[PDB]
This record gives C-alpha cells, sequence and structure tokens, in this order.
C-alpha cells in the first residue's frame, strides 16, 4: 500500500529482524519472553547478545517469504 | 524543589485566579505539578484578551508577567516585544517616570503612573500606553508652538524626542510651502532650507549620540524638503506646480477641533489618513526618492478603502522598509512577519487575531512561501478583515471566536515571485490586495545623500562613481550566480564607510576600501582581475597586529600559513566586522573549516573575548527539529535547536554571554525551504519570528555561518543579505598539507622523535609530486580528487609504521629505512590506486618504484613484512579440507591470494581509524571479505544495516539500540566495554535524492564520521560518539537505480574496489568446492575437475549471453555458483 | 472562445449542407479551405451571405469571418445570469483559466436576485467542516453557497461531494438551493461523475470593445456619469490592447472589476472637491495611469503605452475623439443626470464596430495584428475542417 511496506519487506530479508519492531520496552518484554522460552527448552543463554541471537537465528530457520 | 517553587510563584500564592483556575489551585493545594503548569494556558488565553500586546509574548514568558506583579522588574524586560520600539520601563518611587526607547531615548510621562500591587500587569499597562500616547502629543504640541513662534530648529532639536521635532518640521514645512505655492516665490524659502541644512550639517560634528541621531534624521527629512521645493520651484505653470506638490505627503493639523491625539492628519492624492501618534523612538530614516513616495502613493490609496497593501519585485529592492517607513510616517510601527510553510490556517487566524485585537499594522514578509492550499483557506478571514472594516463592524469571528475589531488595522504583504520555494496567490486572494511594482530603486540619489549625510567633501561624484562602477561590475563579471551589485551592495558599501572614516579622510580612499572589502572575496579570478582593473578605470586613487595573531594561532593549531590561506583569512576577518551573516562557498576539502576556526581563534587572541560556537547540520535535521513546532494538540511550542540556542543566549541568565560571541554554523548545503526561515533574522530587522507568536531578538554578537560548496538552488533571496566569501582553489599545497596530516598523526601517537625524522624524509617531496601527477591519470571508481585522498596516505602509514615499535630497537639502519619505506610505498599504493582495478594498480606499483628510486625496497604484488624480514603473501596461501556438509555453511571462505589481500588491507585500514567504502560489482565479494575479515577478531563487534531509498537517519539511530548506551554533553557508549563497534551500511548509496539533490542520511554519516557525533532532536543536546566505526559497501555509481554521493563524504572514507575474481580464479574455488562434496560419493571423485569446469563455464556463457539488455532482472554473478 | 467558434462553425455547416443545394455546400468548404489555410479558390457567388462571407476573408478580415457563421445562423446567446436563472438544475460548476476569476458575477447575481450567499473557500479542514455543515443548512433552509477552490481538497471533491450530489439528484423539494463551485480549467481532473450532473460554465471575458464598453456602462451630476462612460471606454480599450501579448504591451497583464473600480472611487473623489469645473485632468491622468492600472505594470515601455492611452482618452478636450467613430461632447452643467446619461446611452448605441477595430481604434500596425488575427482563424477552422471531416 506504501512504499514503507517495501521497506519492511527489504529489511526482513536483508536481516531475519526488523529493529523498528522491538524498541524501547518492546525490547524488553522480547528478551523476557526469549528468557521464558529459552528456560523451557533447557538452554541457557544468559545475556540480551545471546537470546537476541538465538532469536534471529531462529527466524532465518522458520520464516518463508513468498512474493 | 524547582518545580513546586515555581507554580507556587505562579499558581500558589495567587488567590484572584482561582476564579478562573479554581480546579488548579486546589490541585495545587493537594500536591503531576508540570502537568498543572501546562493546564493553565486557557487563564494565560483569558488574560491575552485583556491586554492584546500580550499575543507577542510567549506562554512562560506570561507565567513571568503575571506571577511577578510585586516588582515591575520582568514587565521591564517584554518592552521590547510588546511595543517593539521601547526597550525598557523607567520607575521611581513605586511609580513609572518614563520609558527608555531602543536607541536610548527618553520619553517623561507627564504624570507618574503610580503602581500597586493588587493592579494587574494589563491594566497598568494600558493606562502606561493611553500615557505614552498623551506625551508624545504634548511634546508635539509644545515643540510645534516653539517652532512657528519662530524658534531656530537648532534649538528645539536638543530639547525634544525625534517624533515632536520631526512631525513639527513636517507641518511647518508643509504650511510654508502651501503658502509659497499661493504665489511664484520659492527662492527665499528654497534658501531658508538651505541654510537650515547647513546649520543641522554643522550642528552635527558636535553633538552627543542621541542629539547626532536626532539630527541626522532631520537632515533626511530636510533634504528632502529642499528637493521638493526646489522641483516646485522650477516648475513652469500653476498647473504644473500644483500637480508635482499634490503628489507629495502633507502634514495637517486640525486645529478647529476638539479630539488632541486624532489632530493630525496627512493628505496624498486627495485621501487622508489619520496620524496615530505611537511611540516608535529614533528608527533610522530613509532617503526619499521617486519610487518610495509613488509607493506610499499606493499604499495611502489601498488604506483609504481598506484594501490589504501589497509590494511585489526582485530581492533586494526595499519593499519591506518602504512599509516600515510608510509606518513610520504615519506615527505608527509595523509588526514584520515572516511567512514559512510551518503556518497553517490555525497560525495565519491566529496572528490575524493578534493584529486585529491590537489595532497594529502587520506586514506578511515573503507571502509566496506560504502553501497553496493555507492561501486559499486564508483568503476568507482577510476577506472578512477587509469587510468588517469597511462597513464599520465592532467585532469580526475568527477560529469560531467572536473579537473585537480595532480600526486602525491594515495587512501588507510583501513577496518575490518566480524564486525557488516559492508559491503563487490564487486570484480570489489576491483581489484583496492592491498590488504595486518595485522593479529599481534610484540607488544614485540614495548614496548621493547617504554621503553628503556622512560629511564626504564631494557627495554627487563619489555617488555618480560609486553607482556607475557596480553597474560596470555587474556587466562586466563572468556569468555566474553569486553577482548581485544592486542596493544591498551599495549599502555594504556605505555601512563600511563609516568605521573608515577616520582611517582614510572622508574622501575616495574610504570609498575603494569599502569596496575592496565588500566585493573581492566574493569574486574569482576573471572576476577579481577586472574589478581591479576597472576601479583602477575609474577611481583616482596597518593590519600587523591581527597579521600576527592570525599566524600564531594557524602555527599553533598546526596549519601552514600559506599566502592564499592568510589572504582568506583576512578577507573573512574584514567581512565579519559588520556582517552578521557570512556564506563560506568552496570545493570539498578546500579549507573552509581552517579558515573560519583560525580567524575566530585568532580574534580570540587578539580581543581577548571567549567564543562559543555551535555547529548544525541543517538537512540532516527536519524544520521541525531546527526551528522547533507547536504541538497543536496541546497547542504547546516546543524549541528547535536553532530556537532553543537563540532563546538561551537572549536569557543569559548567568551573564556569561555579555563578554563572548556566538557563532552558529550551518554545516550543509543551503536549502530555500530552510535558511529563508531567517530572512528577517539575516537582514536588518534582526529578529526571528515563530508561528506560535513569539519574536526573539538576534544580540549584536550573533553570527551565523553558512559552509557549502554550491549555490545552485540558493536565490538570491539569501545570496544578497550574507556577504560572501569565494573559495577559487585550495587554500594550501600538497606539500603543506602532508606537513600538517604527519605532524597531526605523529603528535597523537626520543624513540618516536628519530622515527619521526625517518618518516618525514620518506616523505620527500622530490617523487611524490610524480607519483601523484601520474596518479591522476588512472581510472578512479567513485573517485576523489588526489587533494583529498592524502589524508588515507599520511594516517594508514604513521598507523603501520607505529604498529612496528616493538621491533625498531634492535635493528640497523638499512632494514630500518627499507621498513619505513615499503610502508609508505604500500599505504601510497592504497591510498592513490586503491580505487582502481587490478592492472591500474600493478602499472602504479611499477610507477611507485620507478619514482622512489631503483636504490629503494621494491614494493611488488604481494610483498609483506614478517616477524624483521621480508616476505610475500603468495607463499602464505594455507590449504583447506572442507568435509561435505560445510559447503552449506555461510561462514566458509575458501582461501586465496587476493582475498588474503584484501582482509589485510581492510584491517589494516581499520585498525588505523578510516572510515572505509568498499565497491565493486555484485557477487564480488564485499560482505563476505568484511564479515571473514572480522569474524576471527576480538577487537570488533558488528551490526548491519540495510539501506534502501525510504530509509532514514531515524532507522540508522534504531538499529544502534539494543547495541549502545547513552551516558552522561552526552555520550555514545558500545554496551560492550571490551570491543568497538563496526557499523556496516550496506548499499549505501541507494537513498534517493530530495527535491533539491540531496542525502539526508548520507549527510548524516558523514557527520557521523567527521565531528563523531550528532544532535538529539527532542533535548537538542550534543551526543559525543565514542568507539563507533564506520564500513560501508556499494555497487558503483553506473548501475540503475544508484545515487551519486557527494565529495564531502567520500573525502572521508578510504575506498577499496574489488572486481570479479579471474576465470581460474573461479574454477580452482568451485573445484575445491566439489572436492569436497565428492567425499559424499567418492567412487565419482575423479571427476571433480570436469565438473567444476562445467560449471564454471556454463557461468560464463550465461552471464555473457543472457544480458540486462533483454530483461532488467537479468543479473548473474558468482553467487549462483 | 475557440471552442465556441469552432461549435458555430460547426453547426451552421451540419445544418445548411444538409438543408441547403450542393453549390451552397461546396462554397462553404472552399471558404473553410481559405480560413484554414489548408487550400486556396474562389467560391461560385450568384448568395449574398457568401458574398458578405467572401468580401470578409479577401479584406482579411478572419474574425469578421468566423463570426460571420455565428451572426448569420443563430440568433441568441445567453450569459451566466441566463443560465443559473432558467435550468432545472441547483449545483453549477464555473470555471476559468488562472488569473481569472468570476466571482463578482455570482455576488453581483445573488444581489440582484435579494439571495443570501455565502462564500467558502476550501483547501483546509476548518473550511470543510464549516462547509459541510453550511452546505447541510442550506438545504434544510436554503440560501446560496459558493465552495471556492474546490481542486484544492479534491480528496473531498471526491468523497463527500461525490455524494451529496447525487443524494440532491434525488431530494429536488426545497426551491431555494443553489451551489456553486469554481475550479481552474488549467488545473487537475474533476471526477466525471459529478462534473456530469453540475451545470457548467466558463467564464471569460467580452471579446469585443463596443460590447466590453456597453457591458459596464450597462452596470451602473452630470461630471459623475461622464467621466464613467470615459472610465469605461478606458477599461474597454486597455483590455482589448492586452490581446495583443507581442504588439499591444511587452508582457502580458490582467485587468479586471477592482482597476475600475478604483478608479471610478478616484474619479468622484477628485470632482467632489472640484465643483468650479476646473478639473484637474493632469492629476487623473497621473494617477490612473501610475497607481490603478500602473501599478501592476513592471516595464517603462509598457507604462508609456498606458501613459499614451490615458493622454488620449482623459484629455479634457470639448469634444474628444476617442475612437474613429464616436466622438464625445462634454456634458452642459443645465442638464439632469437621466438626460446626460441618455445622452451618452445615445452616443453609445449609436456606432458600430468596425471589422478593423483591433487596427483603428487600439491605433496598432495593421501587419502586426493580421498574424494574430488570421492564426486565430487558422486554428478555428482547421479544427472545423477536421471535425465536419470525420
Ligand atoms: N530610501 C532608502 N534609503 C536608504 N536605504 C534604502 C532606501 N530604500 C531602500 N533602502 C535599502 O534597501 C534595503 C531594504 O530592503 P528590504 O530588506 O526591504 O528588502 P526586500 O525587498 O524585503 O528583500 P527580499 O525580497 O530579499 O525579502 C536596505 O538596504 C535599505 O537600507
Ligand atoms: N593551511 C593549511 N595547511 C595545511 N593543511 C591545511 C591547511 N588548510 C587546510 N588544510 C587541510 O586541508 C583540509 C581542509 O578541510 P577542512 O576541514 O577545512 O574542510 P573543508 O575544506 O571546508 O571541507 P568540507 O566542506 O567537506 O567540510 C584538512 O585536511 C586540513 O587539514
Ligand atoms: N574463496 C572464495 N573466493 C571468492 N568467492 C567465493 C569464495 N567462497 C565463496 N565465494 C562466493 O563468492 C560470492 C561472494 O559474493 P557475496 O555474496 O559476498 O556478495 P556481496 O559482496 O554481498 O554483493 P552485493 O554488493 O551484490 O550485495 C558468494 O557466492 C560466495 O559464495
Amino acid at each position: 500500500l506504501e512504499t514503507a511496506f517495501l521497506e519492511r519487506m527489504n529489511t526482513l530479508l536483508a536481516n531475519a529482524d526488523i529493529p523498528d519492531l522491538f524498541q524501547g520496552e518492546e525490547y524488553d518484554k522480547l528478551l523476557n519472553n526469549l528468557r521464558n522460552k529459552t528456560r523451557s527448552l533447557g538452554l541457557l543463554l544468559d545475556t540480551e547478545q545471546e537470546l537476541y541471537d538465538w532469536f534471529v537465528g531462529e527466524i532465518a530457520k522458520n520464516l518463508h517469504v513468498v512474493f | 524543589q524547582f518545580y513546586w517553587l515555581d507554580l507556587y510563584g505562579i499558581l500558589g500564592e495567587n488567590l484572584d485566579i482561582q476564579n478562573f483556575l479554581p480546579l488548579e489551585t486546589s490541585k495545587f493545594k493537594s500536591l503531576s505539578l508540570k502537568m498543572i503548569k501546562s493546564s493553565l494556558s486557557t487563564f494565560l488565553e483569558r488574560q491575552r484578551r485583556q491586554f492584546p500586546r500580550f499575543y507577542f509574548l510567549g506562554n512562560d514568558d506570561l507565567l513571568k508577567i503575571i506571577g511577578s506583579g510585586k516588582h515591575h522588574d520582568q514587565v521591564s524586560k517584554f518592552m521590547k516585544k510588546m511595543f517593539g520600539s521601547i526597550e525598557s520601563i523607567i520607575f521611581f518611587e513605586d511609580s513609572i517616570t518614563g520609558v527608555r526607547s531602543v536607541e536610548g531615548e527618553v520619553l517623561n510621562l507627564n504624570e507618574k503612573i503610580e503602581l500597586k500591587d493588587s493592579i494587574q500587569a494589563q491594566e497598568w499597562l494600558n493606562i502606561l500606553d493611553t500615557e505614552i500616547k498623551l506625551s508624545v502629543f504634548t511634546q508635539f504640541r509644545d515643540c510645534l508652538g516653539q517652532l512657528k513662534d519662530g524658534t531656530d530648529i537648532e534649538v528645539v532639536v536638543s530639547k525634544y524626542i525625534f517624533q515632536a521635532i520631526l512631525l513639527s518640521a513636517q507641518v511647518m514645512w508643509t504650511e510654508l510651502v502651501e503658502k509659497c505655492l499661493q504665489t511664484n516665490e520659492f527662492s527665499k524659502y528654497w534658501k531658508e532650507v538651505d541654510m537650515k541644512i547647513k546649520g543641522l550639517l554643522d550642528k552635527l560634528n558636535k553633538s552627543s549620540d542621541n542629539v547626532k541621531k536626532k539630527i541626522e534624521a532631520l537632515l533626511v527629512e530636510y533634504l528632502h524638503f529642499n528637493n521638493v521645493i526646489g522641483q516646485l520651484k522650477n516648475c513652469s505653470t500653476k498647473e504644473e506646480a500644483r500637480l508635482l506638490w499634490a503628489k507629495v505627503q502633507k502634514f495637517y493639523q486640525k486645529n478647529d477641533t476638539l479630539d488632541d491625539l486624532n489632530s493630525v492628519f496627512i493628505s496624498q492624492s486627495g485621501y487622508l489618513l489619520q496620524y496615530k501618534f505611537e511611540y516608535i523612538g529614533i528608527p533610522e530614516r530613509l532617503i526619499y526618492t521617486p519610487l518610495l513616495l509613488v509607493g506610499f502613493a499606493t499604499l495611502t490609496d489601498s488604506l483609504h478603502q481598506k484594501y490589504g497593501g501589497c509590494f511585489f519585485g526582485p530581492a533586494g529592492t526595499g519593499k519591506t522598509e518602504t512599509v516600515k517607513a510608510f509606518g513610520q510616517n504615519l506615527g505608527r510601527v509595523v509588526v514584520v512577519f515572516n511567512c514559512d510553510d510551518s503556518f497553517d490556517y490555525q497560525v495565519l487566524s491566529r496572528l490575524l487575531v493578534g493584529i486585529t485585537q491590537i489595532g497594529a499594522w502587520g506586514c506578511f514578509d515573503e507571502f509566496n512561501r506560504l502553501d497553496e492550499k493555507v492561501l486559499s483557506a486564508v483568503s476568507a478571514n482577510i476577506q472578512q478583515i477587509q469587510n468588517g472594516l469597511q462597513v464599520g463592524k465592532s467585532h469580526i469571528t475568527l477560529l469560531e471566536e467572536e473579537t473585537p475589531l480595532s480600526p486602525h488595522t491594515a495587512v501588507f504583504i510583501t513577496l518575490n515571485p518566480g524564486y525557488n520555494g516559492r508559491s503563487e496567490l490564487p486570484e480570489n486572494l489576491k483581489k484583496s490586495f492592491r498590488e504595486f511594482s518595485m522593479k529599481s530603486p534610484q540607488s544614485g540619489t540614495i548614496a548621493e545623500m547617504i554621503l553628503q549625510i556622512m560629511g564626504f567633501e564631494d557627495s554627487k561624484s563619489l555617488a555618480s562613481k560609486i553607482v556607475h562602477f557596480l553597474e560596470l561590475l555587474s556587466s562586466k563579471c563572468s556569468s555566474m550566480n553569486h553577482y548581485h551589485f544592486g542596493l544591498r551592495t551599495l549599502k555594504g558599501v556605505l555601512r563600511n564607510c563609516s568605521p573608515l572614516v577616520s582611517e582614510f579622510g572622508e574622501g575616495e580612499k574610504t570609498v575603494v576600501e569599502s569596496l575592496k572589502r565588500v566585493i573581492l572575496p566574493s569574486l574569482g579570478d576573471t572576476d577579481e582581475l577586472v574589478f581591479k582593473d576597472e576601479l583602477s578605470k575609474i577611481f583616482d586613487s596597518n593590519s600587523k597586529a591581527i597579521v600576527q595573531c592570525l599566524k600564531d594561532a594557524g602555527q599553533r593549531s598546526g596549519f601552514s600559513m600559506s599566502e592564499e590561506f592568510l589572504k582568506k583569512c583576512m578577507q573573512f576577518y574584514y567581512m565579519q566586522k559588520t556582517q552578521q551573516a557570512l556564506i563560506l562557498v568552496g570545493k570539498a576539502g578546500c579549507g573552509k573549516t581552517a579558515t573560519w576556526k583560525t580567524v575566530i581563534d585568532a580574534m580570540a587572541i587578539f580581543d581577548g573575548h571567549a567564543n562559543v560556537v555551535y555547529v548544525i547540520d541543517t538537512k540532516v535535521l527536519t524544520k521541525e527539529s531546527l526551528y522547533g513546532s507547536m504541538l497543536k494538540a496541546t497547542l504547546e511550542w516546543r524549541d528547535g535547536l536553532f530556537t532553543s540556542i537563540l532563546r538561551r543566549v537572549n536569557d543569559d541568565i548567568t551573564g556569561t554571554f555579555k563578554n563572548s560571541r556566538i557563532w552558529v554554523v550551518f554545516d550543509s548545503d543551503l536549502d530555500p525551504e530552510y535558511v529563508e526561515a531567517m530572512n528577517s533574522v539575516l537582514d536588518d530587522n534582526k529578529i526571528l519570528t515563530l508561528p506560535n507568536g513569539e519574536r526573539l531578538p538576534i544580540p549584536p554578537n550573533f553570527r551565523i555561518l553558512f559552509e557549502t560548496d554550491n549555490l545552485d538552488h540558493t536565490t538570491p533571496a539569501t545570496i544578497t543579505r550574507c556577504g560572501l566569501l569565494w573559495f577559487s582553489t585550495d587554500v594550501c599545497s600538497i606539500s603543506s598539507k602532508i606537513d600538517h596530516l604527519l605532524n597531526k598523526s605523529y603528535e597523537a601517537l626520543f624513540e618516536l622523535d628519530k622515527l619521526k625524522d625517518l618518516i618525514s624524509d620518506s616523505f620527500d617531496m622530490a617523487s611524490l609530486t610524480n607519483i601523484f601527477t601520474c596518479s591522476n591519470d588512472l581510472v578512479h571508481i567513485l573517485g576523489v580528487r588526489t587533494f583529498n585522498k592524502l589524508e588515507t596516505a599520511v594516517q594508514l602509514a604513521v598507523h603501520l609504521i607505529s604498529s612496528y615499535r616493538q621491533w625498531f630497537q634492535n635493528l640497523d639502519d638499512k632494514s630500518l629505512k627499507d621498513v619505513i619505506t615499503l610502508l609508505i610505498k604500500r599505504s601510497l599504493l592504497y591510498a592513490l590506486a586503491g580505487d582502481s582495478t587490478g592492472e591500474s594498480q600493478r602499472a602504479f606499483i611499477q610507477t611507485i618504484n620507478t619514482y622512489f628510486g631503483h636504490d629503494s625496497q621494491e614494493l611488488s604484488d604481494y610483498s609483506t613484512i614478517v616477524i624483521l624480514s621480508f616476505s610475500s603473501f603468495c607463499s602464505e596461501i594455507p590449504s583447506v579440507s572442507l568435509e561435505a556438509h560445510e559447503v552449506m555453511r555461510p561462514d566458509i571462505v575458501i582461501p586465496t591470494i587476493d582475498t588474503i589481500k584484501h582482509e589485510k588491507i581492510f584491517y589494516d585500514l581499520l585498525n588505523s581509524k578510516r572510515g572505509i567504502i568498499l565497491c565493486g560489482p555484485p557477487g564480488s565479494g564485499k560482505t563476505m571479505i568484511m564479515n571473514n575479515a572480522l569474524r576471527n577478531s576480538s577487537l570488533y563487534d558488528v551490526v548491519g544495516i540495510n539501506f534502501s531509498k525510504d530509509t532514514t537517519t531515524e532507522h540508522i539511530l534504531s538499529a544502534l539500540h539494543r547495541h549502545t548506551n547513552y551516558v552522561t554533553g552526552l555520550t555514545l557508549l558500545p554496551k560492550s566495554d571490551i570491543k568497538n563497534l563496526v557499523l556496516f551500511c550496506d548499499q549505501i548509496n541507494l537513498p534517493k535524492l530530495d527535491k533539491y539533490g540531496s542525502q539526508n542520511v548520507v549527510l548524516f554519516l558523514r557527520q557521523l564520521m567527521e565531528k563523531q557525533g550528532f544532535w538529539k532532536t527532542p533535548e537538542n543536546k550534543w551526543v559525543t560518539i565514542e568507539r563507533i566505526h564506520i564500513v560501508g559497501a556499494c555497487n558503483p555509481p553506473t548501475d540503475p537505480g544508484r545515487i551519486p554521493m557527494s565529495e564531502r563524504f567520500t573525502r572521508h572514507a578510504a575506498i577499496l574496489y574489488l572486481g570479479y575474481p579471474s576465470g581460474k580464479s573461479l574454477s580452482q574455488i568451485y573445484e575445491i568446492y566439489y572436492k569436497a562434496i565428492f567425499k559424499l560419493v567418492p567412487e565419482f571423485r575423479s571427476y571433480t575437475e570436469p565438473f567444476a569446469r562445467a560449471s564454471v563455464h556454463l557461468y560464463n556463457e550465461c552471464k555473457a549471453r543472457y544480458s540486462t539488455g533483454l530483461q532488467s532482472h537479468y543479473l548473474f554473478s558468482p553467487r549462483e555458483l | 472562445k475557440k471552442f465556441k467558434m469552432i461549435m458555430a462553425m460547426t453547426m451552421f455547416c451540419l445544418y445548411k449542407f444538409d438543408i441547403e443545394s450542393e453549390q451552397y455546400k461546396e462554397a462553404v468548404l472552399t471558404m473553410i479551405g481559405v480560413l484554414s489555410e489548408s487550400s486556396d479558390g474562389v467560391p461560385k457567388l450568384t448568395n449574398d451571405d457568401l458574398r458578405y462571407l467572401w468580401d470578409y476573408v479577401t479584406t482579411k478580415s478572419y474574425i469578421s469571418a468566423l463570426n460571420w457563421f455565428k451572426n448569420e445562423f443563430f440568433v441568441d446567446e445567453w450569459n451566466i445570469a441566463d443560465v443559473v436563472a432558467n435550468s432545472e438544475n441547483n449545483y453549477f460548476t464555473m470555471a476559468s483559466e488562472r488569473d481569472v476569476d468570476g466571482t463578482f458575477k455570482l455576488i453581483e447575481l445573488a444581489k440582484a436576485s435579494k439571495e443570501s450567499l455565502k462564500i467558502i473557500p476550501l483547501g483546509s479542514i476548518e473550511n470543510l467542516n464549516y462547509a459541510q455543515e453550511e452546505i447541510s443548512k442550506s438545504k434544510i433552509e436554503g440560501g446560496w453557497i459558493l465552495l471556492q477552490n474546490i481542486q484544492m481538497s479534491l480528496s473531498w471533491v471526491k468523497t463527500y461531494l461525490h455524494k451529496h450530489v447525487e443524494e440532491t439528484k434525488a431530494a429536488e423539494e426545497h426551491e431555494k438551493f443553489k451551489m456553486f463551485m469554481t475550479c481552474h480549467l488549467t488545473g487537475d481532473k474533476l471526477p466525471a461523475p459529478l462534473l456530469q450532473r453540475t451545470d457548467r460554465v466558463v467564464y471569460e471575458d467580452i471579446p469585443g470593445i463596443l460590447d466590453t464598453v456597453k457591458d459596464l456602462w450597462g452596470s451602473q451630476g452630470v461630471w459623475s456619469v461622464y467621466c464613467t462612460f470615459l472610465l469605461s471606454w478606458f477599461h474597454a480599450l486597455i483590455t482589448a490592447r492586452t490581446r495583443l501579448v507581442p504588439h499591444g504591451f511587452s508582457k502580458k497583464y490582467y485587468f479586471n472589476d477592482c482597476d475600475f473600480q478604483f478608479a471610478s472611487v478616484y474619479l468622484e473623489n477628485v470632482l467632489a472637491t472640484n465643483s468650479t469645473n476646473n478639473i484637474p485632468w493632469a492629476q487623473v491622468r497621473d494617477h490612473i495611469a501610475t497607481i490603478v492600472y500602473g501599478g501592476k505594470i513592471d516595464e517603462e515601455k509598457d507604462l508609456e503605452v498606458v501613459a499614451k492611452l490615458c493622454a488620449h482618452v482623459f484629455c479634457g478636450s470639448d469634444n474628444l475623439q476617442i475612437v474613429p467613430g464616436v466622438r464625445i461632447p462634454q456634458p452642459l452643467l443645465q442638464q439632469s443626470e437621466e438626460e446626460e446619461r441618455a445622452r451618452l446611452t445615445a452616443i453609445l448605441s449609436n456606432t458600430i464596430e468596425p471589422a478593423d477595430s483591433l487596427s483603428s481604434w487600439l491605433q496598432l500596425p495593421r501587419e502586426s495584428i493580421l498574424d494574430y488575427e488570421r492564426l486565430q482563424a487558422k486554428e478555428v477552422a482547421s479544427s472545423t475542417e477536421q471535425l465536419l471531416q470525420e
């Protein structure tokens, strides 16, 4: 509908994540969620770097886009 | 304790406002304080209604003025905003005894105004406004009485304010000239006015400051009197005399009525205007010319029927000041607004409400800058005002509120048609105004009269020569945009003559020096020659201290004081004495920043004043971040960066700005949608007008510098207001720049002192000259001038040589010379030919070896240094043994010599802290090489951004949100305290150009590299960057959709070109891949070679066969393999 | 203008070609070929209207050659007031080019109709909301509403308005409602749906000199009416001169009712204080040349042209030869205002504007206006010939 839509779909394929979707408290919540999910999988990820790396890796693994 | 005290003084200790703020009063008692403070806007509007001039005060200003009714200190400080002509209130014994004008004139009141704590600001200010009107009238009455009795003009000027003496003189002149018009006796009266002119002109030389100003203005008026009287004396018939006399303004007094303040009126062309007796002080008066008089005639004709006045024409012809002088002649002061596209229906409607209720005359400057939509929408309000005045209505409705219509108002518009960024008025709006063309002012008369006032020996000859010389320059100079020799240039010359009168002696020498200082700094070589020759043809005929200050500043900072550099410093220094607005135009890297920093530092040495400089990047910031914005949802104004700086300077809470200069540098391209907002700031108005209604003055010591490299989209509206300094060529030679760069790089570091001598000897200018000269002949992809590539050479060479300090203590002289020589050759190679192709680089190695000497250490394709001894990369390539599954990995790079060379040079550049740009065809391996190089490091983390057409600075900052912390200027640091950040910028050249050809994101990156910081817009604070590096990559600026990047950006980064690997290289790489795969099926491993050959052959033939000339998406690259 | 002449010629041909004989048809086609410059020739004349047309074409009276068709066949022509007064519709769209606006035509209309006309310009949300409310009110209660510059807010023209107009196609139940819309012919496209349901009127200047002075005079103590008559002639002549862009004035200019109104105000103000009949004609000339009309003029040559016309008209002679036709004597102070108005109206109505008024009345070279007039005729005739072929 807008060119802004492209700016998302470009980013989403240039990089696994869209940083604009997880700013401020949205970032904090994400990490918290990841921690819980991490604990639910028997994994040990301590830092925000480890958690976010796992997040983006899983995104790259699971999401497929068909235009 | 601040917030409670602030709202207590405002809201707490006040039991009268509770009848209008009972909720906030109770809420304050309970106490959130901030929200209550923001909730008082309704009461502030109530208070504005009780004193219309309050519309020119901000909400904070009303809070202060309402609060401190017990001191009467703050109310004085706002006179400059409420009345304009009045600086302050003169109190005594808790009563007002007078007011002090801007020029320093003191107006006494007929009766002291007794003040009480219970009397609110609006009440006794209304009393003061009536008293000021009465006092001005009283002095007019008495002065006219004495002058008419036969008192001499020279013994009355020292007794009364300027307005009284002026209006008495005008009324008497009208009466006496009309009596002369009754007959043909004009000779006697011409002689009388001539004698008065001589007397005042001689008295001028023996006077105080105020008396001097009064006499100068009276001399302007009397020169007009004499010119008119002479013309009537020289008419042929009675009808000619009547025809001429009907066209000038006549000052009559209703001596037969009872109404005092309305007793004086002005007659012109059969129409009458009412004199107001508002106090205006002692403003600079305009020399009278025919154009000025005809403009007054049209304005009178329009005001007779209550139509809006309008002036149109090219920039620099005196429209707005004609409007102001008309207002001055009618005993009133015109409020001037600077229109912008930040205005909309609400802003213009509110401003019209203010002008309506005040009874003021308002002038809207640059009226075309309003967008089309608001120009259409506000026509209804314009029409309603006209109809209300014509009919005689008592109220009009604006913005859904009925407000009184003060029957004194007028609306004037000044517009420049046909300029970039301007719009067109719709027909139903133009029909409400009476237009008049102001295309060409009579510059000769202006020059003659100004010179006559200044006491020059021969005003006629000098005026003729000056105006003729300006015309000759405008006719003979080359065709360039920034050549304007119109009225503003004449005023610049004449104003610069004033401080130089005693330097040269009231003669031609002053004029020629002023001409040189004003005009030469803006000319090129051809036009410099033309100027000097023409000045010699037309005209007949000690800086040591500041020169030494400049020498000291330059040498201390470390910049070579070349002759060109000193010349430009001197021109800048002389220009900035009288110009508060300077533009510095020159090529990227030519030395504008060096020039203005050196000159300001020299001035600091000379005068002993402090210098605070703010550097703003106009294009990176949006207008709502630069000039501020009103949030209409709350009607709350919030300052931008420039507005915040100006407000803080004006506040001057600690007096820190009283013995200092304030410099604001706009370090980006001039843009007519940004800079024009400051028109009334740059020109004689010296006022910043904000949409909310505030009017911030510009201090006399507040200077603005513009730094750019072009004047393509800049209109004469800005070029003719600012003094312009033109840099034709770089300010210094290559040798001087290398000396500076080497000194700065070394100083940033016994051992280092002998190493410095060795390095300096190695950069022997003799051979570098030829190396640069023949380097200029190569093909440079996304290239930069040699002058802006030297920085990479020096920086990388110093870094590389210092990196081997640990092993220099045990070397002999030959070894030290060889290591230094090889490192400098390699650094020079990558600095000059780094952006060229492989064959060009090898040929350039050959030329380097040729010019540094047969007996020097040889540089070769793959030479290197190992722990010391000399070796080559070609012998240091390990083999790789992959397992089959590892062909699916993204982080595998099969090693090869060309890869090793790229990785080594990239890592060396990054360690030296030089920003990096990679350039090459798609798939050539830019990101792969950059990822592999930093993958195995322990010093850097990598943050990647993908740039695109519609990305902005916001995306770039958001990319660092999870990697960086803001730590109290403010600092931005990586979250980790052990590694730095390398911020990749993928496809840096895709972001599109705006309507004026600029990339805001690339300029933002330039600011990050050059200034190591940026402005945080919501808080308007400076953020310093400590440990973030900038690298990026792009395709060459020849592929479709790529935007060429300006030299001002690319000069700050080394550029490395990365082409495709050769056929044999691809064959070997993919043979290794197939060898890895065939481990799955080892019985076919004998076919590893032919399969790789087939794949590479098929790739090559597909790439050659199916080109983009068939389909836009037929792109083939090694990625497919 | 152009399309009105093209339509006049086209309909004349469509009627006569089938009504009249073949020789009539072939003559008219030869004549269109002559005017369009596509073909030479002489019609067979035995048929005096074709002859009169032939006299105009030979004599290079090209605008007269075009007006021949319109005058010969068509016996009526409507104005804005005719369209509004005689129409089953209640929505009206007026259109013009840049620097031409007929809002005053509507205000004069509304005053003559004793109707309350409210004018709202569009382009902002405030005016849009107020306009929606006022549109609703003038229907349940009545009144005239004008929406100026609707193209400024197409996003509202193409939504709300594209809707309410169809709803009022339906109600037709209130007699005292009329909505007026203005737009620019050089602007953006309005939605076909809406333009189709609206009475469309094109506003433009009157082409003829005598027609212009006649209209201005019809819109309106002996000195007052006499000066008004002279001013009407002056306005007509100067406005006609503006049509010769490369020969009349150096630059294109526009003059409108406000300049006439200001000149009238100044003339009345001068007459008010000169009871001796010693009218300061020099002051009148200088003011009209310099301020009322000269204010728009930014070139010395064009202002000199204006000064020449002022010197010609407001000379103050006893009997002015304002054109090669009518001579205007001065009034007698013994006559009544009605008497002098009748005399001046008789002087105006008794004369004839010649075929070459573009030269003689404007004092232009006849070879200069020839290219102008002939090229207009060429375009009109070429378009008509193309239409007739199809
Ligand atoms: N009669 C006069 N006497 C002295 N100076 C004059 C006179 N008339 C004009 N000037 C000079 O003209 C300049 C005033 O021009 P002004 O600021 O009104 O320009 P402008 O038309 O508003 O410009 P722009 O179109 O760029 O906004 C000042 O230099 C003023 O000194
Ligand atoms: N007199 C001098 N002697 C030696 N080096 C100099 C001298 N003047 C300038 N330089 C060098 O030349 C360059 C001048 O660039 P500067 O920082 O002044 O910006 P600029 O030319 O205005 O460019 P831009 O508009 O891109 O910021 C710097 O490398 C400075 O070190
Ligand atoms: N040892 C190697 N040498 C050269 N190329 C290799 C090697 N190993 C793999 N490659 C391939 O080389 C190509 C490198 O291109 P890469 O994908 O890095 O493009 P890029 O630099 O990001 O391009 P663009 O500018 O189009 O975004 C990839 O196909 C990679 O698989």
